[PDB]
């Protein structure tokens, strides 16, 4: 999309993390070229309505979130089943301001100021 | 299982002379020849 000023739109900081986490969760695992492990297996977890499939979904989502290097940890908050529909919510703790500051100021020695994670 | 059930109390015996009179009650054995069953579906919601 466009930023409204005739240049390409850009997402930064928290918007960037949102974008990347959404894209990883939405991507099927193994579908992306040059990156077998990037993605998620949620496309196959459209199973039955029992706690077991709920737990499988939860474990898959925690794996997908953990896969990101910047995500320090993730954990279940609450889930429920409404027949067809499954609903769940998670809590994601990105790296703290202190750690990011230390990382960027360390990067000054190299001057790259870029991310190849 | 030739008979269903019987109350022991009803077994009463009268004896007089050469005659013996006895009363009893028995519930006859029976065999199933019809089954009616009703099923009801209900929603459920699970949490945590």
């Amino acid at each position: 999309s466009t930023n409204g000023n005739g240049d390409l739109d850009t997402v930064k900081g928290i918007d960037n993390m949102k974008q990347q986490l959404q894209a990883r969760l939405l991507t099927p695992r193994g579908s992306l070229m040059l990156h077998p492990n990037y993605g998620s297996d949620l496309h196959n977890l459209f199973g039955l309505n029992i706690p077991e499939q709920a737990t499988l979904i939860e474990m898959e989502v925690l794996r997908t979130l953990t896969s990101d290097n910047r995500v320090k940890s993730a954990n279940l908050i609450d889930w429920k089943i409404q027949g067809n529909v499954y609903s769940g919510q998670f809590s994601v703790e990105i790296k703290s301001v202190e750690e990011s500051i230390n990382f960027v100021l360390g990067q000054d020695e190299e001057g790259i100021f870029a991310l190849f994670e | 299982n030739e008979i269903q059930d019987f109350p022991a109390e009803d077994v009463q015996v009268i004896v007089e002379g050469n005659e013996a009179r006895i009363s009893m009650t028995v519930y006859p054995i029976r065999s199933f020849k019809k089954i009616s069953v009703s099923l009801v579906y209900k929603q459920q919601t699970l949490q945590a």
